[PDB]
């Protein structure tokens, strides 16, 4: 709600300092880490002669 | 069909391993065997008038000992087969009598009217020599190879390169699950190729059979980190196996096996496989496999010198 039981107004909502930066500074590096993990796992699956797409 | 697929897979699997008694009991009539049933048992995932099997078909049902002897004559190379014959002959004279042959065939009876009419007369007297022995060897091997050739539907008396590669990879019972991709690629790699006439594949199969001597013949390439080559393969097949090989067959074998290499086909690539498969004489399908895989992986990982 925007007002209390009387006509008073609720305080300003707390906003995190540097929100988008702290989010995109932890999303992108882990996308890269996931890319690396998947590439290495596919390479190892192809190495052990297990799964070769054709 | 999925059910027939798993049935044929289980039959092929029991053919690959635990052969001696389990297979003979797996294929019979109604305790003996019939020649066409023998041919079925020796081919994976599956009347002549000119064949050996016709002669046995005329004869009485095959015995278990006869089956063992047939497996050995199909398996052993020529020189080792000559040695085995010389060991068969107990007496001095180079001719195996019916009695000594009966002894060395009864020695296999462990679970306790044969091919004799092809070796001996109807009186069971006529002793044979080494010449007839090797003749029967060659005839039976060429006959089973002809039957396998004709089972693959030939065009103009010839066979697609992919089919020959599949037959070759089937001869060495190794399921790498990756060499099949090379088999599939061989078609486009040889787009609109030749037909691989029967004599070429015959010569290559006799060479592959006579590989136990080929290995020790090129032993200098081992112990030196060397690798094979087209011309060297031609030479070793001409010298040891005493037979020619067309360049196209060596080319397709290189294209099938030299995967990691760049056209050199080192020991681990080709020769080791056939040398190990020729020694077949010496869920559970997961433990040993995984163990071997893990062992190889650990070895390769530890491979970082001193």
């Amino acid at each position: 709600v925007i007002v209390t039981r009387s006509g008073a107004i609720l305080p300003k909502p707390v906003k995190m300092s540097f929100g988008l930066l702290r989010v995109f500074s932890i999303v992108i590096p882990f996308l890269y880490v996931g890319t690396l993990i998947s590439k290495n796992f596919a390479a190892l699956l192809e190495e052990h002669d297990i799964f070769v797409p054709e | 069909g999925f059910r027939d697929r798993k049935v044929m897979e289980y039959e092929n699997r029991i053919r690959a391993y635990s052969t001696p008694d389990k297979i003979f009991r797996y294929f019979a009539t109604l305790v003996f065997m019939t020649p066409e049933d023998f041919v079925r048992s020796i081919t994976p995932n599956e009347a002549d008038e000119g064949s050996i099997f016709y002669t046995l078909g005329e004869c009485g049902l095959i015995s278990f000992s006869d089956y063992i002897f047939l497996t050995t004559v199909l398996s052993t190379p020529q020189r080792n087969f000559e040695i085995a014959f010389k060991m068969f002959d107990l007496n001095g004279d180079g001719e195996v009598d019916m009695e000594e042959f009966e002894q060395v065939q009864s020695i296999i009876r462990s679970q306790t009217s044969a091919l004799t009419t092809y070796f001996f007369g109807a009186d069971l007297k006529g002793k044979l020599t080494i010449k007839n022995f090797l003749e029967f060897q060659r005839k039976l091997q060429h006959d089973v190879l002809k039957l396998e050739f004709e089972r693959h539907d030939p065009v103009d008396g010839r066979i697609t390169e992919r089919q020959f590669g599949g037959m070759l990879l089937a001869y060495s019972g190794v399921q790498s699950k990756k060499l099949t991709a090379m088999q599939r690629q061989l078609k486009k790699h040889f787009k609109e190729g030749k037909g691989l006439t029967f004599q070429e594949v015959e010569n290559f199969f006799t060479f592959l059979k006579n590989i136990n001597d080929v290995d020790t013949a090129l032993s200098f390439y081992h112990m030196a980190g060397a690798s094979l080559d087209k011309v060297t393969m031609q030479q070793v097949a001409r010298t040891v196996a005493k037979v020619e090989l067309s360049d196209h067959v060596c080319d397709v074998v290189f294209a099938l096996f030299d995967c990691d290499g760049n056209g050199e086909l080192s020991n681990k690539e080709f020769v080791s496989i056939m040398k190990q498969r020729l020694m077949r004489g010496l869920f559970t399908r997961l433990m040993q496999a995984m163990w071997k895989c893990a062992q190889e992986t650990a070895w390769d990982f530890a491979l970082p010198k001193q």
